[PDB]
RNA sequence: UAUAAUGGGUCAGCGACUUAUAUUCAGUAGCGAGGUUAACCGUAUAGGGGAGCCGUAGAGAAAUCGAGUCUUAAUAGGGCG
RNA sequence: CCCCGAAAGCUAUUUAGGUAGCGCCUCGGACGAAUACCAUAGGGGGUAGAGCACUGUUUCGGCACCGAUGCAAACUCCGAAUACCUAUGAGUACUAUCCGGGAGACAGACUGCGGGUGCUAACGUCCGUAGUCAAGAGGAAAACAAUCCAGACCGCCAGCUAAGGCCCCAAAAUCAUAGUUAAGUGGGAAACGAUGUGGGAAGGCAUAGACAGCUAUAGUCGAGUCGGCCUGCGCGGAAGAUGUAACGGGGCUAAAACUAUGUGCCGAAGCUGCGGAUGUAUACUUUGUAUACGUGGUAGGGGAGCGUUCUGUAAGCCGAUGAAGGUGUGU
RNA sequence: CGGAGGAGUACGAAGGUGCGCUCAGCGUGGUCGGAAAUCACGCGUAGAGUAUAAAGGCAAAAGCGCGCUUAACUGCGAGACCCACAAGUCGAGCAGGUACGAAAGUAGGUCUUAGUGAUCCGGUGGUUCUGUAUGGAAGGGCCAUCGCUCAACGGAUAAAAGGUACUCUGGGGAUAACAGGCUGAUACCGCCCAAGAGUUCAUAUCGACGGCGGUGUUUGGCACCUCGAUGUCGGCUCAUCUC
RNA sequence: GCUGGCGACCAUAGCAAGAGUGAACCACCUGAUCCCUUCCCGAACUCAGAAGUGAAACCUCUUAGCGCUGAUGGUAGUGUGGGAUUACCCAUGUGAGAGUAAGUCAUCGCCAGCU
């Protein structure tokens, strides 16, 4: 009899809206366990590190700053 | 400005997108010949199914 | 499944999606913001019988209001219309 | 008789060969480009590969460190092709979506590719992905659901081709030009063994005389000789039980085998030709007419009919100058 | 019924806020004192930590301290993620009342992802709902909350173990025992290399460590045929084939 | 041309080494009276000031030492069609990682002082 045989239910993480798409305020952009992406302009961060839009516009990804963090912002 | 494309093999067992390329060019059966505009959009469909069409250029 | 898986020796006759009630949808006919009677009476498929049923208004657990109503301190917001 | 046409999945279940919601089929209504294929543009990635910068692991040196050197599903300093999301656009196509009536199905199989498990076993088992069967006929595979070619509306004693073939069984080349094989290899198999034969690139010795043989390094003779590397086709390794039985058979050797090139032909229910039927749509602005595209089908869904018994039409019509029934023939 | 680990909690601060601070390791010196307690100075360097398993994260540190505090609030909530249903997740912003800041501001529990249980039936607090003639009341409704290892964790009852060789029915070759089939780990047979044994001498005869095959007599693996029946361990009689 | 503040950018821009700067600015600097401060300490934070020094620090310049950037070509992988089954070959499209040549001691913006 094996001592293995367990696993957890899937969580369905990942990028939900890609660069160049238009969003409405409140749209979820990234589901992530940790801050793989950071919130830029017009983007808010939830209690579970979810990134969402706070304004209408076009999503844009970039690499910026002195640490080389990945940012996602919304351009109005 | 226009080219003629002839279907030379069966399409019954091909991939879904390959069958759709044939349909979007307008070919319907083996031996069928159609005349289409020479544009990159048509050339893409032709190139994807190069192996079962013949182009009189 | 040729299967060495099942069933039939052969012929003739019989042998299996019905009936009642309710409900929903579709066709078709009458009437139409209306439609329709049931039991019953009736020398009786007629003609009477309007009790009742469906439609015509929703919201709310309900009291209550009503083209609005519920929630709320709120004429904000939101849900059903 | 006509039209369309699945699934053997997900989730839950005293559930596992049952059932329910969703996925997939059909019919009616609404609504038309909102859909798809391809091109261009924007976007995230951590797989294949690779690497040692972390985590582990590995060998050899020098003094845990330094220099060389390997490995990894649960390592990553890196990192594709594809796939996926969005916007714009040409052409092609009855596409997409919404609301309702009716289902069936929830035992799958093989093959290729990426994997887990198993012994890199199984016509084994479990996933992802594509094709076929299931529910699909024809031709090629000797015979052979799942391989290759190809999707059967009906008829023809017409033609062209696909896969695969062209000496006879058995349709079409005893076709053409160059080579290779001698093993019936072709028409079953390994480590390994061998002066079998074809081709190629180098190297050594040699007519002031090479190799072998032969006489005591010299000497007779009189040209090539020697040892390796790469490569084409062959040989041994190779033992089983009913009967040749491991080309389907006959048979095949300047092939009817293999390699390369060319010109013809055969070959299907594919395509074309002629005749006929039927479904859908556009225009003829009744028509029943032309054009274009369709017509393989299990579970299922939809549409249209044939015959049988009885009631009215029917106190009608047919019938001993012969009804029903039985048995032939024609149409 | 593949390879590896965790959970059925904890915390009134380990929550909020304002201000403030950086770890781990090594080397030098310094009483007990050292391998390693505390002090001081350097060197290089995220290798520390984050209540807890791992992963994704963590400088405006999400790590670590101090003062004041209760936003571990009430009514909601545009818009999304996920999804058979039932469920689950993120959320800007508006109103009221707060806490900390001089202030711009931050706060609807904790870096996040586990720490859980539908419906029925009952208990408790509240209630400008209902109240079977009427006024009350009992009971019921609504809002908040309590009682499950119902752990077989979508939970058939509030309540449940065995035997049958004395047995029976409906089914299955959807699924085992015999024989057949596929496979060949195992089994049996053969070959390659050759340390060595053989007084010298690998190969007369053996032959270590390793490698490559054949057969289909063993033990097995699979579950394709047969469960509307393929009905046998040995002996007897009679055989036929392989090498 | 020098100095200060705030940004863009985040190593071709960084580290390391060497050398320079005092008019103004900045930095050390004086001590601790009132503000304020240390689980001790005027070390930091804070106040009130210029007796000294550019020593340290910060800035500026030089160096390819460490680091970083990095072609071309080839190789690996790979979508489609075909041929094979130790995982290759052909046609077509695509194309790394490592390494090699080579490059680098950044480049811009706003405001204010001193010549």
């Amino acid at each position: 009899s094996t001592k293995n045989g367990r696993d957890s239910n899937p969580k369905m993480l990942g990028v939900k809206v890609y660069g160049g798409q238009t969003v409405t305020a409140g749209n979820i952009i990234v589901r992530q366990r940790g801050t793989e992406f950071h919130a830029g302009a017009n983007v808010g961060m939830g209690r579970d590190h979810t990134l969402f839009a706070t304004a209408d516009g076009v999503v844009k990804f970039e690499v910026k700053g002195q640490f080389g963090r990945r940012y996602v912002k919304v351009e109005t | 400005k226009t080219i003629k494309v002839t279907q030379t093999k069966s399409s019954s067992h091909r991939l879904k997108n390959h069958k759709l390329c044939l349909q979007g060019l307008g070919l319907r059966r083996i031996g069928h010949t159609v005349e289409v505009q020479d544009t990159p959009s048509n050339r893409g469909m032709i190139n994807k199914v190069y192996y079962m069409v013949s182009v009189e250029e």
